[PDB]
RNA sequence: GAAACAUCUCAGUAUCGGGAGGAACAGAAAACGCAACGUGAUGUCGUUAGUAACCGCGAGUGAACGCGAUACAGCCCAAAC
RNA sequence: ACUCGUACGGUCACUGAAUCCUGCCCAGUGCAGGUAUCUGAACACCUCGUACAAGAGGACGAAGGACCUGUCAACGGCGGG
RNA sequence: GCUUUACUGCAGGCUGUCGCUGAGGACUCUCACUCCGGGAGGAGGACACCGAUAGCCGGGCA
């Protein structure tokens, strides 16, 4: 048959790339030497593209003018700090050993300095919950329990914009713009919909999946379509 | 819209054309690559063994 | 006596004891962190440099290429096939990794023929090779009664046409007689069966 | 069919009647080392193996007796034509 | 093609990548093995021979040594000192 | 590539606004978890064989399978008497 | 052209083993190697990646 749009996505082309040239900036911690000795001012809040999210704009002592993953609560004037001796109040970056316990997180590093990876989305956080000179445990949003290293650093505080999935798009042209904002194709056709030269699930008189959706993990791509390695389906027992 | 007739009045897009180091018009002008001779994408001269009878 | 040469030589023939297997251990990091062609001042195992015809003369050009370990990098077919043609993962290619390193060098540099090479080792993922490379149109060379003969016209490009020592025996012209009726005088003149 | 173990009939050996003794032919181990084991390894490879990629046919209804008749006095076996038998037991 | 077809065959063919010359390539034996008290670098031509060898032992595939010719040519390093 | 992205994410599928609802079935097939025991290749190892080798056998045993469990808004099923 | 528990194979995934590969049937370490860090250095670590091979799955494809 023909190769399925899956597999039409992993070669880059136009139709399935994000706007890049588009996008404002790339939410990584600020480098600091040591002695934290680094502080900025809100000179903005701004609109983020890519994360249909508020980002602050962050004026450094030694002049550096860069774009911030905002949490809630940040406004122009405001100051914020970045470093090991960082105060403990909201949009402030320190690690996580100089965290108090029970104090909500965002952006928080896999590895000390990658800038930050985790619970950077639209109202989440993560929960430091146990201290160490070893481990800091922390609560991603997922629910899972993640063995960091006390030396990533974090902002304190939730994820700006927080709501955002209570409203309905309500109609195609909403969902439309957004989608436009991101490297996804849309609309999506139903495999079931489809050919049996374009789909695993494509043919038939009427349309049903030919066979179990549950595929396993094992499946080559151009086969792996449906249920995922699902542990189960459904919603009873 | 017809594919034939109707379709060919769009058709005044300048594409190939003569080309600097052969002299055919066949210098595609938007990729800047003679089909001809291959000038712009390789400095040996464009041929091939099927442009003859496989015994000539 | 022994030639001090002789030493360097025993070392050679196991690169994974004494001290040449330290040796080996420090200096692949470093090789590691070179790229594809190097030239080199001096060949590491001067012995088989110079047994190869290698000279301390101006116009002999050593260089060390690594080239990856292993089969064919080769494409699934995108058409019809018989199951014999279907292959992809057990084909390697006819040419061996010291031939592919030989070509890589002499590219490298344009205007120098290949004389010779060795191998120097490897470690899980690529091979090294040092290539011992002339220079056919300094007069340091063109005056050597052991060299002057790569200076001659049939000599040009001589690795690409399988005309070196690696090329040759990896043509199956080693043996001169059982066993080399398609080989001799060449391949191509024996229909591509040797 | 029901079979003597022992009776007496002709060796092409001795010469001569005697008695002999039938016993059903247990198969020979194989040693993996005659011509046609050396040709399927070396003709084996990518793709289909030609004869070597067909497997095992099936089976007749009834098979042919496959005996041995052992001289009971040189000792020196002889085999005989099978007959088709659906089951062979020997008397004593 | 095998009166299907998978190994096999078409064929190392078509086609593709790299490169030399006026011709290329090969070449002075870790050869041959008419086993010898024998031959004596290498191409090529004739023959050996559709022989030996391969092969769903099917269809098909397919040498060599030697011999008669052509032309003839034999050398340089590495190391020892 | 997704991605100047990080679960309020984005990928893979099914259904197809709202309203009232969405029963029973895990035997088969699929996916997934577990598994005393059974089965389970090659290397290395042990025995036999061979002055070596081919080869025969053993021991150990991964994923997988048997076996057990979960799962139908998973493929699907919801009869005769 | 298409399908599948048709025949035969081929990618791909999983898994053992060998090489890279090192020191003291469960374990410690650091020196290759990998990742993070501008750097200092940190995490991981003879595993993983990669090369080779073996078993299972494998109309994704021929
Ligand atoms: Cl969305
Ligand atoms: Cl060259
Ligand atoms: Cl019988
Ligand atoms: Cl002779
Ligand atoms: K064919
Ligand atoms: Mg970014
Ligand atoms: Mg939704
Ligand atoms: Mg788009
Ligand atoms: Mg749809
Ligand atoms: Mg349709
Ligand atoms: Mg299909
Ligand atoms: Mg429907
Ligand atoms: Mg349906
Ligand atoms: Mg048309
Ligand atoms: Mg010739
Ligand atoms: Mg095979
Ligand atoms: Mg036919
Ligand atoms: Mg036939
Ligand atoms: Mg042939
Ligand atoms: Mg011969
Ligand atoms: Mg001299
Ligand atoms: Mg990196
Ligand atoms: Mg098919
Ligand atoms: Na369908
Ligand atoms: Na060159
Ligand atoms: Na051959
Ligand atoms: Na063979
Ligand atoms: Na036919
Ligand atoms: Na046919
Ligand atoms: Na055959
Ligand atoms: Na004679
Ligand atoms: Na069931
Ligand atoms: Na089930
Ligand atoms: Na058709």
């Amino acid at each position: 048959g023909r190769r399925i749009q899956g597999q039409r996505r992993g070669r880059g082309t136009s139709t399935f790339r994000a706007p890049s040239h588009r996008y404002k900036a790339d939410l990584e911690h600020r480098k600091v030497e040591d002695g934290d000795v680094i502080a900025g001012t809100v000179v903005d809040i701004e609109h983020d593209p890519a994360r249909s999210a508020p980002v602050a704009a962050v004026e450094f002592e030694d002049g550096d003018r860069r774009l911030i993953l905002a949490p809630e609560g940040v406004g122009v004037g405001d100051e914020l700090q970045v470093g090991v001796s960082a105060e403990i109040a909201p949009g402030n970056t320190l690690p996580l050993a100089e965290i108090p316990e029970g104090v909500p997180v965002c952006n928080v590093e896999s590895s000390p300095g990658d800038g930050g990876k985790f619970a950077r989305a639209s109202g989440v956080n993560a929960q430091l919950l146990t201290h160490d000179r070893n481990v800091a445990v922390v609560k991603l949003p997922s629910g899972e329990m993640k063995r960091l290293d006390p030396q990533c650093r974090a902002t304190i505080g939730v994820v700006a914009g927080g709501g955002r999935t209570d409203k309905p798009f309500v109609k195609a042209g909403n969902k439309h713009h957004k989608m436009k904002a991101r490297g996804t194709k849309w609309p999506n056709v139903r495999g079931v919909a489809m050919n049996a030269v374009d789909h695993p699930f494509g043919g038939g008189g009427r349309q049903h999946p030919g066979k179990p959706k549950s595929i396993s993990r094992n499946a080559p791509p151009g086969r792996k379509v449906g249920d995922i390695a699902s542990k189960r389906t459904g919603r009873g027992g | 819209t017809g594919a034939g007739t109707p379709s060919q009045g769009k058709k005044n897009t300048t594409t190939h054309t003569k080309c600097r180091r052969c002299g055919e018009k066949s210098y595609h002008t938007k990729k800047k690559v003679c089909s001809s001779c291959g000038f712009g994408k390789s400095a040996k001269r464009r041929d091939y063994e099927w442009q003859s009878k496989a015994g000539e | 006596a022994r030639s001090a040469y002789s030493y360097i030589r025993d070392a050679w023939k196991n690169p994974g004891d004494g001290q040449l297997a330290e040796l080996q251990w420090q200096r692949q990091q470093e090789w590691r962190n070179e790229g594809a062609v190097e030239r080199i001042e001096r060949p590491t195992r001067l012995d088989k440099a110079r047994s190869q015809g290698y000279k301390a003369k101006q116009g002999v050009i050593v260089a060390r290429v690594s080239v990856r370990k292993g089969s064919a990098r080769k494409r699934r077919h995108k058409a019809g096939r018989r199951s014999k043609r279907q292959g992809v993962t057990r084909i390697t290619r006819r040419k061996d990794i010291q031939r592919v390193a030989e070509e890589r060098a002499s590219r490298t540099f344009p205007n120098l023929r290949v004389l010779n090479s060795y191998s120097v080792g490897q470690d899980g993922r690529q091979k090294w090779h040092e290539v011992i490379l002339i220079d056919p149109n300094h007069p340091a060379i063109q005056n050597d009664d052991d060299l002057s003969w790569i200076c001659a016209d049939d000599q040009a490009d001589r690795v690409f046409r399988g005309l070196t020592g690696a090329g040759r025996r990896n043509r199956g012209l080693s043996g001169k007689g059982k066993g080399s009726e398609k080989t001799r005088p060449s391949l191509r003149s024996n229909g591509g069966k040797g | 069919m029901q079979m003597p173990r022992r009776f007496n009939t002709y060796c092409p050996h001795c010469n001569e009647h005697q008695e002999h003794e039938v016993e059903k032919v247990r198969s020979g181990r194989q040693t993996g080392m005659k011509w046609i084991d050396r040709q399927r390894e070396r003709n084996s490879g990518i793709g289909n193996d030609g004869k070597f990629s067909k497997v095992p046919g099936g089976d007749k209804p009834t098979k042919k007796t496959d005996l041995k008749y052992r001289c009971g006095e040189c000792g020196k076996a002889h085999l005989r034509e099978g007959w088709r038998a659906g089951r062979l037991e020997f008397q004593e």
